[PDB]
């Protein structure tokens, strides 16, 4: 019940989001 | 061939003896599949203190689109690009009637033929006693309020008053005789056709569990049923709070709160699909009015207590009501049991002064007392039998949250690669 | 799980281009079956001397009951001993009209389903075009003549005339453009819709190829495909007999007489159906009448001759017709061959001369001359074309013998079990 | 060729012909 709080991160596989550059 | 990931949160909640799916993931044909849940389940607040743990059972079904759309579908993956697109199954207008498959009512209030579809399949191939109807409504629309919104009732934990044979078991087999002699020849066969008979109501009621009988086998795709991928069960415990102001000293309120890790093995999808995941919980169902069968027989027979070998391979079923079995059962229930069955399990038991305290998940009164002289309806859970031990159902009676983590290899040109043209 | 010993010997005959049943067995659910046949394969005697050798295919497949009978099956294992009796279909009042499914018509006039429906199936997933009509004759009594008796026809061995990419194959694709301008990027789109169009035609027009074409699989009960146990090929060889008398003296007779093995390894039959075998005897279409392509090209261009590969990979398909390669062709038969293809393979010689002796398989009329402007009718063997060359059909144009060692573990109760009541 | 002459045995497998006794 620790991740269960966290939204994962989805860092594995590839970039999915262009959005024009550098977004924090 | 790379990763795609399908990690994702999940806050859900439930009623009891209803089946609800948690999280689906449409599959492609060629995927490599693997999901490792983990997370937490609780109930909503006990009146009273901790009594007894419900069991939580989790699934994990694959099931081909194929399966769904039939002929259908197999035109469509064949005419590819060109194919008549599939048709969407019917919600009532209203956002959670969709519940049982996992989702909330999208805005034009239809949703995708497979949810539908498959979450009857599994149902009518695992869930239901082979010997109920078959779960049939064609739109998630024909669903009834409570079905929609919290999913089918599923059959109470196995015991002697919900596991009773088949309804139709036979009971007796009678052999025509011209009328004055009697074919021993005839008799002989009489029996061996008898029992293929008996074999198949009592245990070959589905056409794959008839073809295991010769010692063959059946794809999945044999009768269309969805693969279960992996089934996991736990007890769901929990803690009591503490009362302490002037009127709450020595009260108790039990917060049951389990974790637990549901992981599928890295799974080969051979075709497109969905992946669906469903939670199941329950309460064993203890009653304060159920007692001993030969507690409640009237005239003990050497047949009831002693227990003579010799007879009890040899008579038929025997026939009671629930009316033998509960104080306040129903005479009207009728079920065939194994003869001295009462003497293989042994029931549990409950002082009938629990029987009117309110924050107790015992069944406070006899299976189907509400439901009228139905069989089925007693043997199917009915949520509502535990309204009366939550403190208030804001969030329905159970309720959990868990990360999905899932993991899919499949072939999956880059966002990049999609965005750009040249 | 004892031993059945179900061996038998089987003479045979049939004409060439088409597909007989040599042996069929009915299995069980829960049986293991294996098979090694032995013989020796035949033709008709020739007018001359041997010539070229016939190829041979023998097959074996194994059909579920279920795929026949459909969910009526299924009803009938699950009913059990209460079970509608299948139904037989049709066949013409005939002794021999049963023939292309290895029997010989039954005193009824109507054989069992089981055997008429996997012919067909067998015949509409692996020996027809894929392109050509699926075959759906209901009852072995809507077969012609020729057809119930010898068998269906099946497709000459692959050529550059008889394997032409399916009749429908794209020779352009059109894309819509505003009065003005074109959208590049939709031309992208345009392109890749066409792949997809491409590859199906091409090669994935069966579901089952179009989900391997993902990477994934398929059950053979997914199509209901028959399945495919064991496949051999030989070629028939013989010897000649020399003619002694005064005036055969200097005289040759061809005898082919060709010994041969199938065997199919222990299979394990999951459910009830039949092992069908299956013979195929067929000549390669060699022709004095065929010629080079490039020897037909009226005038010869860059894109015909130089054979630079910028251009053969991609023009589009060729549509050219029988003219085009046999001297007497059929202008009315078009096909469409890919580029340059005439430089990939070398077709085989026959001087003109024995283009009239009788006595050679060769085909002395370019293919489909008597059939008219339609190419399915050329690419299937026609047996008749062959008549010309043998001394005496009193046993068809082939014929053979062969020992079909059988040998299956089920469960069986002994003889002496069944007669015996007590 | 030399088996395809001959009909099998049957050999294998148990008995399956009762005709009351020996029969030749």
């Amino acid at each position: 019940m620790k991740k269960a709080r966290r939204s994962p991160s989805r860092r594995k596989g590839a970039r999915l989001w262009y959005v024009g550059g550098s977004q924090f | 061939r790379e990763i795609v990931d399908l990690s994702h949160l999940a806050f859900d909640c439930g009623m009891l003896g209803r089946l609800k799916t948690v999280s689906w993931t449409p599959v492609i044909a060629g995927d490599s599949f693997e999901l490792d849940a983990v997370g937490a389940l609780r109930l909503s607040p006990l009146r009273r203190g901790l009594a007894i743990d419900s069991k939580v059972d989790f699934f994990t079904f694959y099931i081909p689109h194929r399966h769904v759309y039939g002929d259908q579908w197999i035109q469509f993956m064949r005419d590819g690009v060109n194919a008549q697109p599939l048709p969407s199954v019917t919600c009532n207008r209203y956002p959670d009637h969709a519940g049982y498959v996992g989702t909330i009512v999208p805005a034009n209030n239809r949703i995708p033929k497979f949810l539908h579809q498959s979450y009857l399949n599994i149902y009518n191939n695992y869930f239901r006693a082979p010997w109920m109807p078959e779960r049939t409504e064609a739109n998630p629309s024909n669903l009834n309020e409570d079905d929609a919104r919290y999913g089918f009732r599923c059959c109470h934990l196995k015991n002697i008053w919900s596991a009773p044979l088949p309804p139709e078991t036979k009971l007796a087999e009678e052999m025509g005789i011209e009328s004055n002699s009697i074919d021993i020849m005839g008799l002989q066969a009489a029996y061996a056709q008898l029992h293929t008979e008996q074999e198949r109501t009592y245990f070959m009621q589905r056409y794959r569990d008839v073809i295991s009988s010769f010692g063959g086998s059946t794809s999945y795709d044999a009768d269309n049923r969805p693969l279960l991928v992996m089934h996991t069960d736990f007890w769901a415990s929990g803690y009591d709070v503490d009362g302490t102001d002037q009127s709450s000293l020595g009260q108790f309120s039990g917060r049951v709160q389990q974790t637990f890790k549901h992981s599928v093995p890295r799974f080969f999808v051979p075709e497109h699909g969905v992946m669906m995941t469903l939670a199941l919980i329950r309460f064993p169902p203890i009653s304060p009015l159920e007692h001993h069968y030969l507690a409640g027989k009237s005239q003990l027979t050497y047949t009831d207590l002693a227990g003579d070998p010799a007879l009890i391979g040899n008579l038929p079923p025997r026939e009671i009501s629930y009316r033998d079995l509960f104080r306040d059962g129903r005479s009207g229930i009728k079920i065939k049991v194994a003869e001295s069955i009462w003497y293989r399990t042994h029931p549990d038991y409950v002082n009938f002064k629990y029987h009117d305290l309110h924050g107790f998940p015992f069944l406070d009164d006899a299976p189907g007392t509400s439901t009228g002289d139905n069989l089925q309806e007693a043997i199917l859970v009915r949520h509502q039998d535990y309204d009366a031990c939550f403190q208030s159902q804001q969030l329905l009676q159970w309720n959990k949250q868990a990360r999905y983590n899932v993991s899919v290899y499949r072939h999956m040109p880059t966002v990049r690669d999609s965005i750009m043209t040249s």
